[PDB]
């Protein structure tokens, strides 16, 4: 059932302290599984999902060499950025790339992803189709022909089928147990001090597993939703999430009027 | 192009004014990753301020969890304040029980 | 498995 691959790496010059914070985030559902920071401590990656510990320190190294590594491209894309863009140093400056393997329910993949954004608009990205890419202006689009020749869209190619789908597999089968939970939304609904005569009253899930379920009102007859409150599914900030979604009611004319939870992770 | 964030305050476990509590500032999809969060009793900075990590999202927007502890009240007012680049002076934003 | 950037901008 058709499940996570990303990278979401950014590195972000720093004005004044002086060299730029690299992040680098490993997703495997909607969940972490590894987390790395050039500005902790000791910057190593660390283990997110606590079935990671089960995870040789081979693994560990083999990684984190990579990301020692990896840090040092960042900073010579940031420059090399600066002059197409004609910016000067003393300013804030954020490249953030993202990739994966576009998991697949049985076993194989269906998308390669492949994108990166200078400065919060995309910069450059590789196509679906793994060979092709898209620029989105002329200085990105100077990255672009260039690549193209050398031959960016084959290397990744190779590792957007390859190393890491096995890996994938990996986490996916030592992960299992974990990815599955799941929480059930513990709701209920208040009603306020509101209108004219107009109580507000308000539907909250608040917190359930996992981030998905949406929440609407019956009139008695109707699910209203074409009237108005919810709210953006928000952390907790252990692990859930709690949303809202509310509507307007007469004084006392308590009618009729109802509201359906969707959770599955629930049977509603 | 660079964003102004969206802010939001909130109790953790629902809020029986004087027992314990979370106070979450959920602060999202702002461009650039720089960000200044000081949550607020009354009227003054908090000390005790967890700020639970950066991660983005797919529209390369940034994100962070901000977050203290309170004893509810009848009294004490409670905020978030984000000093961001994108904004010209700061955001204030109230903890409301009923949201 | 993160993987080898290998090709400047």
């Amino acid at each position: 059932g058709p499940h996570s691959m990303r990278y979401f790496e950014t590195a972000v010059s720093r004005p004044g302290l002086g060299e730029p914070r690299y992040i680098s985030v490993g997703y495997v559902d909607n969940k972490e599984f590894v987390r790395f920071d050039s500005d902790a401590e000791n910057p190593r990656y660390e283990p997110q999902a606590p079935w990671m510990e089960q995870e040789g320190p081979e693994y560990w190294e083999r990684i984190t060499q990579i990301a020692k590594g990896q840090e040092q491209w960042f900073r010579v894309n940031l420059r090399t950025l600066l002059g197409y863009y004609n910016q000067s140093a003393g300013g804030t400056h954020t490249l953030q790339w993202m990739y994966g393997c576009d998991v697949g329910s049985d076993g194989r993949l269906l998308r390669g992803y492949e994108q990166f954004a200078y400065d919060g608009c995309d910069y450059i990205a590789l196509n679906e189709d793994l060979k092709t890419w898209t620029a989105a202006d002329m200085a990105a689009q100077i990255t672009r022909r260039k690549w193209e020749q050398a031959g960016a869209a084959e290397y990744y190619r190779a590792y957007l089928e390859g190393e890491c789908v096995e890996w994938l597999h990996r986490y996916l089968k030592n992960g299992n147990a974990t990815l599955l939970r799941t929480d059930s939304p513990k709701a209920h609904v208040t009603h306020h001090p509101r209108s004219k005569g107009e109580v507000t009253l308000r539907c909250w899930a608040l917190g359930f597993y996992p981030a998905d379920i949406t929440l609407t009102w019956q009139l008695n007859g109707e699910e209203l939703t074409q009237d108005m409150e919810l709210v953006e599914t928000r952390p907790a900030g252990d692990g859930t999430f709690q949303k809202w979604a509310s509507v307007v009611v007469p004084l006392g004319k308590e009618q009729n009027y109802t509201c359906r939870v969707y959770h599955e992770g629930l049977p509603e | 192009i660079q964003k102004t964030p969206q802010i939001q305050v909130y109790s953790r476990h629902p809020p029986e004014n004087g027992k314990p509590n979370i106070l979450n500032c959920y602060v999202t999809q702002f461009h650039p990753p720089h960000i200044e969060i000081q949550m607020l009793k009354n009227g003054k900075k908090i000390p005790k301020v967890e700020m639970s990590d950066m991660s983005f999202s797919k529209d390369w927007s940034f994100y962070i969890l901000a977050h203290t502890e309170f004893t509810p009240t009848e009294t004490d007012t409670y905020a978030c304040r984000v000093k961001h680049d994108s904004m010209a002076e700061p955001k204030t934003v109230y903890w409301d029980r009923d949201m | 498995y993160p993987n080898v950037n290998i090709h400047n901008f």
